[PDB]
């Protein structure tokens, strides 16, 4: 079972296709729903793969994080326990971590961590009130533009 | 927990011993509250948290943005989840406002009626809470690092103010005069602090690499200057001693150096007691504000380390803990020892709160 | 026992009549003058070794 | 505002510290004392511990020293208090003018610095020299002992070693060197300084820094020729001579710690310690002497020499004899004698004193369901651990118990005229009489000439001109002293029946249904003098004789059937002088007239238990002020009895009272029995200024106590307790318990109250582990059913291994109407913070069989839980829930309130909750009974680490603090906002000077000024009762107060002010709001002049509202009723 965790997150994250394969998102899911101990190896790969040094593979990490985090509870335990972690290796916060290459696939993936991460507090911030710190951390701290394209 | 109880109980343990190990365990478990919270309203960093002397309701936060907020630290909402309300704030509509950053904020150790807060605008000010409106101003030529009064002083309310000038000022507040000068430090004086034990003792720490007790009686000298070698020099760090305090008692003061090594003294005669703190990364070019716990089994001493709040041991040296949470660098932690809380105001605009969690 | 021999007795009498009264409260009323004070030196303990 | 008054009960009984010196005389040996705030001096007489004197010191004794400086004739004390008042006292007596001159005094506080983690330290020099104070870890003061300067000044030394373990002055050295083990992260170590006057520092020591045990927390200064130090740690004793390092580490000390020390021989060769778990051993030196001529030290010895009271500071005193002061038990006085008992002990425990602390909880339950609360109380710990109950009266110490049944009444007789002492004892019964001879201690039957066994006897005894009387339902029979012999002998007119007898020496009145004969005695003559008849039949009569009368009564006392009435008749004519209806359809019994400080009473007892007494004028026969009184249910019999040349009245019922007369003022005090019959006093040989007594079956021959006293009963548990409360329906009181059982399973150190119980069961919950290596204590707790009557452990339910059980209440809940033991448990792991589990039981002690009810798992401990209006209130953690009483025996959580750091005291009243947090001050919580939440009506957000809670009213709350003090704080219902009506405004604070444990409501008086009543114990055994008071009340006693700080100079200079100002480590303020009771009762010991001096233009109240000139009088008789109320 947990090497076909490793083997799915693998294949959707090496995958390089701009939107994830539904039917392996599904299997994943249902892995993940069926046991708590699954989905934090879920969590943790998906972690490991935030630090590769591929835009693409992050990208896709981030929006199997964003799936799980919408759907699961203790998913959104996990983030908000590193949400630190998190933003620097999906918005590049740190300018010592710049985002890795490919460039339009990193400013895919500034841009959907940002519209997730708005989501979320617009959705959790009174709960979670953590991630709402980090996220006007970075919004008026960070001067990070919401309204932007880019 | 239930051992302690019992113990007081049957008098086999005295009530202090009691109080201070539930102390220590407390501030051992300190961790950041997700309930209780207190509203940002500052735009900038917070350089200065004080919460006030006489009961610890009221805390001072100046702010980056020269914006003086007095948090009210009673739970007025009943309400597990709460945030602490600004009960007043000076802002740019106020025009008294501090136009620059408002570096340090301390209420009168006397009267919790008046509090004085120096900023980068050169001037130190002195406020009441009635009206909150600027009681005394005092200006100098060059923009306050710090100041400091004397806790322990009921003769006199001499504020001790240390700038970019290489002079010491003693200005009293009862005659509104700026009178005294002390010379003898060569460049900015980034920390003063008056000895809580002696009343007419005062230490400087300065970015010329030195620390220098003076009795201000004497107008003359300096009475003593920290080596860390102790002769083996007349120096406290290699390099910035950008953060001074004493230890609740007065027999010791930490000193915190941008050369990354916090170094405790002897008050009485000034010789390093060579307490190994290791590595505490301070990086900060301005005045680096630390707190010590008071009534508690075992002195702890809170550093700024980064962006986390590095807990040690003033008598041991150990590093108790490093409390984490805080996005920007950690600038000021304050500590209430009444409910043995903590409360660090980083340059991200917030002030978290921090408190003993055992269930 | 040999080390319980020699207990040192201060007078023979002493609990040999023993028989198995609380105080008198003592409630003072003239006052005779205290001939000391006992006043904390103040001298700085600092400022004293500097000066040593 | 609030106003409130404390007084002082029971002194503190625990005993602090002990001292041994010649402090009274250079030649004689002096004992002292101190119990927190009181310092007892006795000398060592041949009688025993004879107690010269008790000072009242304002500050709590924690240094005591007796300090003899060369040139002094006898030892001075040296006393700090807590709030380090320091003080250098003298004895001074001048014939019967004993004095206690304060030669020296000060306050040596420091502004800032932290109190040392091990306390208060005091030594003084070999010599004398030098006091040295650690306070404060980090500064050593000392005062230099200089007797030309008039100004002592007391200068700090820096120590380089903050955390300083302990410190003692050495001998064998010429300048004053302190040697003293102190801690640090390497681990403890002993070391030695050189304290230097003129340079007023400190220099290098004589020896090395040497590391000792882990433990080592003892230090023992040998005195000449040994020199040196001894360390005891835990379980090697170390002794240190520069060089000369010897240890031992015997197995019988590491069993225990060892907590005090004393010097037997004064040469150091013999010492005394005392372990934790009470054993005694004696350490023996072994001197050798070297051929130079030099002694050393050879070994050490531990001897275990038996097993005492757990000691607090052992202190040989003379002879063989040990002062074993105590504070978890009764302080003891033992004698070593050489040889041990056959049970291998060299300890005789010669005599012990009570001790009442620590009172852990208490109760005030009327078991004797007469009206006069006792206080029911847990007292000690370990195996000292125990029950006091404190019933207040007067106590009987017979001498004889004869076995006599259905007596009907008793008189005192002297059979020969020189004997000036009584030797017989006349008996009534079913008429018949019976006489007793008194040799010495033998009481049997005989038979007088004269006096007649075949009726019964009214009355008699001894009568003018050596002459003897015997009253009878016949005939009154008049018999020679010396003679044995009827002289002379009248009967009524028609023979009939005598029904009612009085007699004083020269006069008899007896009654004949309404007929009335007065008759008087002369020289072989019963002359008839007169006689009358009453309206109706006569129920009772007296013509004792009082005033300035000569033995002859010119009054006639008399209660009649029918109108109930009673009446003063005069005597010779008969003439009605006062006719009082006494009210009714129930006759007078006894009938008495009396004098009481100098002051005449006429009392009268009704069948059904009522008590009449009236003013008597004994010129006009008038009966003013009315007072009645209940005593009991019973007829009551009055009969007079002197006691300390005073007279008394003793009053027989199923109540057994004492009337007497205080401060013009008379009072009744409860005897301890259970129901006495007739009385008379007796005083013969064998039974001297006795008493005998009678009921229904039993002749008792005892003395008795001048006055009452909190006469204290104790039942020995051999445990801990902490929990107590009276289940009334099962006339049980149900118990916690804690004892200690090393690993074997684990098995018990010795016998106990748990073990030993008629019927011990064991909990064994389904509801829910580690290995006690062998030699590991375990806490096992039981609760204890124990018969109110008997105090015998009727059951014990020991619960599940790990279990503490922390809170126990008597409640019936819901609607079910049985009563219920709910108490409420955790279970602490080793390795736990805090505990992570718990469970509240429910048991119902029916049958005489303990059972348990119902059962509910917690997540949490239960600290503390209160009846609230059928529902039960848990304080679970940082939480308090409720739960109610479903109709399958069950609770149910209703909610929850999580704005609790942690409930750990609990009281209700009406609607309200009080909740007292550890460290958050009080909160006032008010359930809501339509939504479900707890709506913190009110909180004090001052930190005030709490110790107890109290609700003195709707409005008033009562608390104590972590350092001795106590405070009131009140809800501002006059608050315009929510705001100020959420804060509870400090009124009133105190510095009690004890650790109170726990409040209850009750009185021990039987039930004015002081409205309400509080009472409350201290870990010192001290009971303090608070009471509320009046606004003009408070005010005149707050002007007295002060008036008396004026006059009253204290022991040592303290001022009353700085004792009992509220003194925390974050704030110190005056006392407000409250009345010292002890200052206040002084007023009654000061002398007329200082009466005077006190009372001089005071503005006063005498009820009429209008400020008059109060007088000492006034005052006194103010002071008089305040001191009645405790």
């Amino acid at each position: 079972m947990d090497q076909k965790l490793s083997k799915l997150v693998e294949e959707l994250t090496t995958s390089g296709e701009p939107r994830l394969n539904p039917e392996k998102m599904k299997e994943l899911k249902k892995i993940c729903k069926s046991s708590e101990e699954q989905l934090s190896r879920a969590y943790r790969l998906l972690i490991a793969q935030l630090t590769q040094e591929h835009a693409e593979i992050r990208l896709s990490a981030f929006q199997i994080v964003e799936e799980l985090f919408v759907r699961s509870h203790q998913f959104r335990m996990l983030v908000v326990s590193n949400f630190q972690e998190f933003l620097e290796l999906t918005l590049g916060t740190d300018p010592a971590q710049p985002l890795p290459p490919p460039r339009e696939a990193a400013q895919r993936l500034r841009q959907a961590t940002t519209r997730a991460v708005e989501g979320w507090n617009e959705k959790f911030g009174e709960a979670y009130k953590k991630l709402a710190l980090g996220y006007h951390f970075l919004r008026h701290n960070k001067k990070v533009d919401f309204q932007d394209t880019n | 927990m239930l051992g302690f109880l019992s113990a007081r109980q049957t008098g086999l343990e005295d009530p202090l011993r009691l109080r201070r190990a539930e102390s220590t365990r407390r501030v051992l478990g300190l961790e950041l509250n997700k309930d209780r919270d207190v509203e940002r309203i500052h735009g900038g960093g917070i350089n200065t948290l004080d919460i006030e002397p006489v009961e610890g309701r009221y805390m001072l936060s100046g702010g980056s943005d020269g914006v003086i907020v007095l948090y009210d630290l009673e739970n007025s909402s009943r309400q597990s989840y709460y945030t602490c309300k600004a009960v007043c704030s000076i802002g740019r509509d106020h025009p008294d406002v501090h136009r620059y950053s408002v570096e340090t904020v301390q209420w009168y150790p006397h009267d919790t009626g008046m509090f004085t807060s120096s900023s980068f605008d050169k001037t130190l000010k002195v406020w009441d809470t009635n009206t909150l409106q600027t009681a005394d101003v005092f200006n100098f030529e060059e923009t306050v690092y710090s100041h400091h009064m004397s806790p322990v002083s009921t003769k006199h309310c001499l504020v001790a103010v240390g700038t970019r000038g290489p002079k010491v000022q003693l200005c009293d507040l009862k005659s509104g005069s700026c009178s005294h000068i002390l010379q003898g430090h060569r460049q900015e004086i980034l920390a003063v602090s008056w000895s809580p034990r002696y009343d007419y003792i005062l230490a400087t720490a300065s970015a010329d690499s030195r620390v220098k007790l003076w009795d201000v009686r004497r107008a003359s000298g300096c009475l003593i200057t920290l080596d860390q070698h102790n002769g083996k020099a007349n120096t406290a760090h290699n390099g910035k001693v950008n953060g001074l305090c004493f230890t609740s008692d007065g027999l010791h003061l930490l000193t915190v150096g941008t050369d990354n090594r916090m170094r405790l003294w002897n008050s009485s005669n000034g010789e390093n007691t060579l307490v190994n703190y290791g590595k505490v990364c301070n990086n900060s070019k301005k005045g680096l504000k630390f707190t010590v716990s008071c009534g508690c089994s075992s002195e702890f001493v809170f550093v700024p380390y980064g962006s986390t709040i590095a807990v040690y041991t003033v008598y041991s040296g150990e590093q108790i803990t490093m409390l984490k949470g805080h996005y920007k660098t950690v600038d000021c932690c304050v500590f209430q020892s009444n409910f043995q809380e903590l409360y660090s105001g980083s340059r991200d605009c917030n002030i978290l709160a921090w408190v003993p969690s055992l269930y | 026992a040999d080390f319980l021999k020699g207990l040192p007795v201060y007078n023979k009498s002493n609990f040999s009549r023993f028989h198995a009264r609380r105080p008198s409260v003592y409630l003072p009323t003239r006052e005779y003058p205290s001939e000391q004070i006992i006043v904390t030196e103040k001298t700085n303990i600092l400022l004293r070794y500097l000066h040593q | 505002m609030s106003y409130n008054y404390v007084v002082t009960a029971q002194k503190p009984t625990a005993v602090n510290g002990c001292v041994t010196g010649h402090f009274t005389s250079a030649e004689d040996l002096n004992l002292l004392i101190a119990k927190n705030t009181r310092l007892e001096i006795y000398v060592v007489t041949a009688e025993g511990l004879r107690p010269v004197k008790e000072v009242g010191m304002y500050g709590k004794i924690a240094v005591m020293e007796l300090f003899r400086p060369k040139g002094e004739s006898k030892d001075l004390l040296f006393i700090l208090t807590a709030k380090y008042n320091a003080c250098i006292l003298e004895y001074k007596q001048s014939g019967e003018s004993i004095d206690i001159i304060t030669r020296a005094h000060g306050n040596v506080q420091d502004r800032i610095g932290r109190p040392s983690e091990t306390g208060i330290i005091g030594i003084i020099d070999p010599e004398c020299r030098m006091i040295g104070l650690r306070l404060y870890d980090g500064l050593f003061k000392v005062i230099p002992l200089d007797r030309d300067n008039k100004e002592l000044k007391a200068f700090n030394i820096r120590l380089e070693e903050l955390h300083v373990i302990d410190v003692k002055f050495l001998y064998g050295c010429q300048a004053p060197t302190i040697c003293f083990v102190y801690q640090d992260p390497q681990g403890r170590h002993v070391k030695t300084y050189e304290v230097s006057l003129r340079e007023k520092e400190f220099n290098k020591g004589p020896w090395k820094q040497e590391n000792v045990e882990a433990e080592a927390s003892m230090v023992i200064a040998v005195p000449e020729p040994f020199g040196g130090a001894i360390i005891i740690g835990q379980e090697s004793i170390t002794y240190h001579n520069g060089d000369k390092y010897l240890a031992i580490a015997p197995p019988i000390i590491k069993q225990s710690t060892i907590v005090c020390h004393n010097r037997v021989d004064p040469n150091g060769s013999r010492y005394l310690l005392g372990d934790m778990e009470g054993r005694l051993f004696m350490l023996l030196l072994e001197k050798e002497e070297q051929m130079d001529g030099t002694v050393t030290l050879k070994d050490l010895r531990v001897e275990l020499l038996g097993e005492t009271s757990i000691a607090e500071c052992l202190t040989y005193l003379d002879n063989g004899v040990v002062f074993v002061g105590s504070r978890l038990g009764d302080s003891q006085l033992v004698k070593l004698n050489v040889d041990s008992n056959e049970q291998g002990s060299y300890v005789v425990a010669m005599e012990t004193f009570t001790n009442l602390g620590p009172i852990v909880d208490m109760c005030v339950v009327d078991l004797e369901r007469q009206g006069q609360g006792q206080l029911v109380t847990c007292s000690g710990a370990f195996k000292e651990g125990s029950l006091r109950i404190i019933r207040n009266g007067i106590g009987i110490h017979e001498h004889a118990s004869i076995d006599l049944p259905g007596i009907k009444g008793l008189w005192p007789l002297r059979s020969d005229p020189n004997r000036e002492t009584d030797d017989t004892l006349v008996l009534s019964f079913v008429g018949q009489t019976r006489v007793l001879m008194l040799n010495g201690e033998e009481v049997e039957e005989t038979e007088l000439m004269g006096f007649v066994d075949d009726q019964q006897t009214f009355f008699c005894g001894n009568v003018a001109h050596q002459q003897l009387i015997q009253i009878t339902s016949a005939s009154v029979r008049l018999v020679s002293q010396e003679p044995k012999a009827l002289v002379s002998e009248w009967k009524e007119p028609q023979a009939k029946n005598i029904s009612v007898a009085s007699c004083n020496s020269s006069q008899v009145v007896v009654a004949v249904g309404r007929a009335l004969y007065y008759l008087q005695i002369h020289p072989q003559e019963l002359r008839q003098i007169s006689h009358t008849e009453m309206e109706h039949e006569v129920a009772c009569l007296d013509i004792t004789p009082l005033g300035d009368s000569n033995g002859l009564s010119p009054l006639c006392a008399i209660g009649l059937w029918t109108d109930i009435s009673a009446r003063i008749l005069k005597l010779p004519s008969f003439e009605l002088l006062h006719k009082e209806m006494l009210g009714g359809e129930i006759i007078p019994r006894s009938i008495l007239m009396t004098t009481f400080e100098s002051s005449h009473y006429l009392l009268c007892a009704l069948g059904d238990g009522a008590l009449f007494y009236f003013g008597l004028n004994i010129e006009t026969g008038l009966l003013s002020d009315r007072k009645k009184v209940t005593l009991g249910t019973q007829p009551t019999v009055l009969r007079t009895f002197r006691s300390l040349s005073t007279t008394n009245v003793f009053a027989c019922s199923d109540r057994p009272t004492v009337i007497y007369s205080s401060n013009h003022k008379l009072v009744f005090s409860n005897v301890n029995l259970k129901e006495v019959n007739y009385m008379c006093p007796l005083n013969s040989d064998g039974y001297p200024d006795s008493l005998a007594l009678a009921n229904n079956s039993t002749l008792t021959i005892g003395t008795i106590d001048e006055i009452q006293k909190l006469h204290i009963r104790t039942v020995p548990l051999y445990e801990s307790p902490r929990k107590i409360c009276y289940q009334e329906v099962s006339q049980c009181f149900g118990v916690l318990s804690s004892r200690i059982e090393v690993q074997d399973g684990t098995t018990a150190l010795r016998p106990s109250a748990s073990t030993q119980a008629l019927s011990s069961s064991v909990s064994s919950s389904k509801l829910f582990p580690h290995e006690t290596s062998f030699g590991e204590e375990v806490e096992v707790h039981n609760l204890l059913i124990i018969d109110q009557h008997t105090f015998e452990v009727l059951h014990a339910h020991q619960f599940l291994q790990n279990e503490y059980a922390l809170s126990l209440v008597s409640c019936k809940l819901g609607k079910d109407p049985n009563t219920y033991f709910i108490v409420g448990t955790a279970m602490v792991y080793p390795e736990e913070a805090e505990p992570k589990q718990g469970r509240i039981v429910v048991f119902q002690y029916s049958d005489g069989k303990l059972q348990t009810v119902a059962e509910k798992e917690v997540k949490g401990a239960v600290y503390s839980m209160v009846e609230f209006n059928g529902k039960l209130l848990a304080s679970i953690n940082s939480t308090v829930r409720l739960y109610e009483w479903t109709t399958e025996k069950e609770l149910r959580t209703e909610c929850n309130h999580y704005n609790n750091i942690m409930a750990l005291y609990l009281k209700t009243k009406g609607d309200f909750i009080l909740v007292g947090d550890l460290m958050r001050s009080v909160l006032l919580l008010a359930y809501k009974p339509m939504e479900g939440n707890f709506e913190e009506i009110a909180r004090d957000f001052n930190p005030n680490w709490m110790s107890a809670v109290e609700i003195l009213d709707d409005d008033n709350f009562l608390g104590a603090e972590n350092a001795f003090n106590l405070f009131v704080c009140q809800k501002d219902s006059a608050a315009t906002t929510d705001e100020e009506r959420q804060h509870l405004q400090e009124v009133g604070l105190f510095h009690l000077g004890e650790f109170v444990n726990v409040f209850c409501h009750g009185s021990l008086v039987m039930q004015t000024p002081t409205q309400g009543s509080v009472l409350f114990g201290t870990v010192n055994g001290m009971i303090g009762l608070v009471t509320s008071l009046s606004e003009s009340w408070y005010n005149l006693l707050l002007d007295m107060q002060n008036r008396l700080n004026k006059v009253i100079k204290s022991v040592g200079k303290i001022e009353h002010s700085f004792w009992r100002s509220f003194h925390t480590e974050r704030k110190t303020e005056p006392a407000t709001g409250f009345i010292d009771g002890d200052l206040i009762e002084s007023f009654l010991d000061i002398s007329r002049p200082k009466m005077q001096e006190v009372v001089a233009n005071l503005q006063y109240d005498d009820g009429s509202g209008m400020k008059r000139e109060a007088t000492a009088d006034d005052l006194i008789k103010v002071v008089e009723e305040l001191t009645r109320i405790h």
